[PDB]
């Protein structure tokens, strides 16, 4: 229960709302999430997947 | 046992023909005594504390 | 009438309220529910059950 | 006292002997953690055989489940009280109103 | 060293709304910092703060904390709970014993305490008792200490006062003097730049401590703790304790363990004999030349020493190793 | 003992109470004590742990190191009713468990 | 009377960039407070130089395409975000990149400046397909603070990485102190680039945090 709602909340693509497709490379995005500005359930957005 | 007989002989016998069966507070719990009570047998030397 | 009681003393007529982490101090994404629930400590409990 | 209640718990406490309800309503003469004495006042008995009504109220005793069952005075001295209201409270209750 | 820009924070108007509530605004602040320090300070204040709190109370005619007293509407536990919220502020001590005598009909507050020259009582209007009959009289020696962070009586099982009388009642201790701590960032109208904030720190205390020595002691703890974040030598512990007692461990215990008379105990305490490691190596020649130690006292020693297996006045020139 | 969730644990670990684990590995603590030193003899160890003497707790941290303790619940329907974990000392009187198993 | 200091300190560098640091002796919440503090310091309040503006010839807007290049303008700017720059003593420096031919367009193809030091010279930025392909651009490097996004003719904006720290995580983990019981031991995991090592990086963050609050210290006793 607890963890799964957790990972479901980590997906669930929400349109715009501090979204926009500002692209980067994985781990750097983590700095983006903590440092606000961008939301988390947006937007969609593109990044480099290795 | 012989070894024990030697042992008390080295540290003082005092081998009383008595045992031990005192009421002790069980390991773990802890609190404060709020009331003691003594019901003496009808025909028994009542105690000082009693 | 519960909403009606949410006024008078001034309170968010939704039960919802935005909370802050405390560790990070950062706000939680969604407004959580905050109120007063009459709880009671049952018997059973530890110490005994161990 | 419990916030969200039912109004019923004021009955539970006083219906149970756990709480000391005034036998005859009058005026409190002496309050104490040890006891409470009330002076009948408004209409005593048929004989003029003294007013007063003494309530000893038990304190800090053990329960069948080893829980502390003790009574506490919720009424102050020199306060008027009628017949059938809480003078001394009990364990897990709040002046007439039950609190678990 | 020559890098970075950065700014500095500084105290502005400390609006004292009341004796408890307080507001300490910090204006010279940037954007990131004003939100970071908010949590650091909030935690250290809602925890790592000093203050004072009652620890012990000895009441006349009251053994345990479950009894009552004639003329007292409230029972002993309740009076122990009321003394929990004593807003005390001691000058320059670590331990004080405020006496509290009061007789006659009427409520006994923090005022009926003996007004000491060092103790500063915030609210003398504070409830503690409620005597009923005019012939009722009480007197309690209260003890107040200085510390930090909860720590009840349940922590000190018996690690204080080897004897500690029947009448001494242990009370829990709510040390920290900060009830609630909040803060809002807010954009600061600093007549200078444009993009700066002013960390407003809404505060609620008990009045036993001022917002000055409070925020300074707080930030000071953060600084001292950040002090280790500088260099990183990664200092390890040597450990390796020695596992080989050269002598019987019993020689380490004090003469109190001998369980002897008071006269003999005072003598050993006067001849500079603390541990049994000195009594075990002291002859009867030196025991006779001891003030107030006759035949009865000397017989007591040899009987309380021999029974433990030890003798009197042996020799062991190995006293003491070896820390 | 009553179970409680322990998020900080791993998948091969469980929260085992101090006083609980002390009395449980009594025969192991004794042996290791007389082994190292500390206790002059076997009866010395008993009096040494009966008087929970600080140093004893560290030796306890030693004996439960890689000594698996297997857990069990009341209604054991299948094989996964009893599963083993690595003992983790926890200041408490309750037994903590991994929220996955 | 006061407080205690963290004594047991361990540091294992899972390379030059990735490392883990653990400090065991810490009181309640301090591990987390110092965690959030140092995390919030390392993720923005850290210096470091990164690409902020890019002016490519033939490319004026970001939604354009380049000829002879396997990677479009967006992928190119993205690779430029991964350019670790260490400038000697300037708050701004302009760089020029001219290169033609086939293969990987590395950072070694950038004009070797005296003041500017490129940490990773093999950092692949682009891919040229045919021999007749060529690219020339002006990459403006600035001295900033934190993470600058797109929120800030021929001037292509790129998210500025005014930070040498890629990611920061931190754990609580109860510490088993042989005297107390309610103590925590902070485990800080840092993933950085090449501008600065985790060793001096964390010390820098602690010092930056030290500049603030210090005005409220005083000594004497």
């Amino acid at each position: 229960q607890d963890v799964v709602l957790g990972l479901y909340y980590m997906t669930r693509d929400c349109v715009n709302a501090k979204g926009e497709g500002m692209v980067l490379t994985g781990p750097k995005e983590a700095e983006r999430l903590y440092r606000s500005g961008l939301a988390s359930l947006h937007a969609r957005v593109k990044v480099r997947i290795t | 046992t012989p070894e024990e007989k030697l042992l008390r002989a080295i540290f003082g016998e005092k081998a009383s023909d008595v045992k031990d069966s005192s009421l002790r507070v069980p390991n773990g719990v802890s609190g404060t005594v709020i009331d003691v009570q003594v019901f003496t047998r009808d025909g028994v030397e009542k105690d000082k504390r009693a | 009438e519960i909403k009606e009681l949410l006024k008078l003393g001034d309170l968010p007529t939704s039960g919802q309220i935005r909370l802050y982490d405390g560790r990070t101090g950062e706000q939680f994404e969604r407004p959580v529910t905050v109120g007063y629930m009459y709880m009671l400590k049952l018997n059973h409990l530890v110490d005994d059950k161990m | 006292k419990p916030l969200v209640g039912t109004g019923m718990e004021r009955a539970v406490a006083v219906d149970s002997g756990v709480t000391a309800v005034a036998k005859r309503g009058g005026v409190v003469q002496y309050v104490d953690a040890s006891r409470i004495v009330i002076k009948v006042n408004e209409d005593e008995m048929y004989p003029g055989e003294a007013g007063i009504d003494i309530y000893n109220l038990t304190k800090y005793t053990r329960s069948n489940q080893n829980t502390c069952i003790n009574q506490m005075p919720c009424v102050s001295l020199g306060e008027p009280v009628e017949r059938g209201d809480v003078l001394a409270d009990g364990p897990s209750t709040d002046l007439g109103e039950l609190a678990l | 060293g020559s890098v970075t820009e950065f700014l500095k924070p500084r105290l502005v108007d400390i609006e004292q709304v009341s004796s408890t509530h307080a507001k300490v605004t910090l204006e010279p602040l940037e954007r990131g910092f004003g939100h970071t320090l908010g949590n650091a300070l909030r935690r250290i204040l809602l925890s790592s703060m000093p203050g004072c709190a009652v620890t012990e109370v000895e009441i006349d005619g009251v053994l345990h904390e479950y009894s009552t007293k004639e003329g007292v509407q409230e029972d002993i536990l309740e009076i122990l709970l009321n003394l929990k919220g004593l807003a005390v502020r001691v000058q320059g001590k670590d331990e004080v014993i405020l006496t509290l005598n009061k007789s006659g009909i009427g409520p006994v507050t923090a005022a009926d305490i003996t007004h000491d020259g060092d103790v500063e009582i915030v609210k003398p209007q504070h409830v503690i008792c409620h005597l009923t009959d005019e012939n009722a009289s009480i007197s309690m020696r209260i003890k107040v200490q200085r510390g930090r962070g909860y720590v009840p009586a349940s922590t000190r099982i018996h690690s204080e006062e080897d004897e500690r009388p029947i009448g001494r009642l242990l009370v829990d201790a709510c040390y920290s003097p900060v009830e609630r701590i909040a803060y809002n960032v807010e954009a600061a109208r600093v007549e200078q730049r444009t993009d700066l904030d002013k960390l407003v720190i809404e505060m609620e205390t008990n009045g036993t401590i001022d917002p000055e020595e409070a925020i300074r002691r707080a930030a000071t703890i953060l600084a001292e703790q950040l002090e280790a974040f500088v260099d990183l030598r990664d200092v390890r512990q040597p450990e390796v304790k020695e596992e080989k007692p050269e002598f019987d461990p019993i020689l380490l215990r004090p003469v109190d363990d001998l369980e002897l008379t008071v006269r003999s105990a005072n003598c050993l305490k006067a001849e500079a004999i603390h541990y049994i490691g000195d009594l075990v190596q002291r002859t009867e020649v030196e025991l006779l030349k001891t003030p107030n130690l006759g035949k009865k006292s000397l017989t007591e020693i040899k009987d309380v020493l021999a029974s433990r297996g030890l003798s009197l006045g042996m020799r062991l020139e190995n006293w003491p190793p070896a820390s | 003992s009553v179970i409680t969730v322990g998020p900080y644990l791993r998948l091969h670990q469980c929260g085992l109470p101090k006083k609980m684990a002390l009395e449980l590995f009594k025969p192991f603590i004794y042996g290791k004590l007389e082994l190292r030193g500390l206790a002059t003899t076997i009866k010395a160890a008993k009096k040494m742990v009966e008087r929970e003497e600080a140093v004893v707790w560290d030796i306890l941290d030693e004996v439960i190191r890689e000594h698996p303790v297997l857990l069990n619940r009341a209604p054991t329907l299948h094989r996964l009713g009893i599963q083993a974990f690595e003992p983790v000392l926890i200041e408490g009187k309750a037994i903590q468990l991994h929220p996955l198993v």
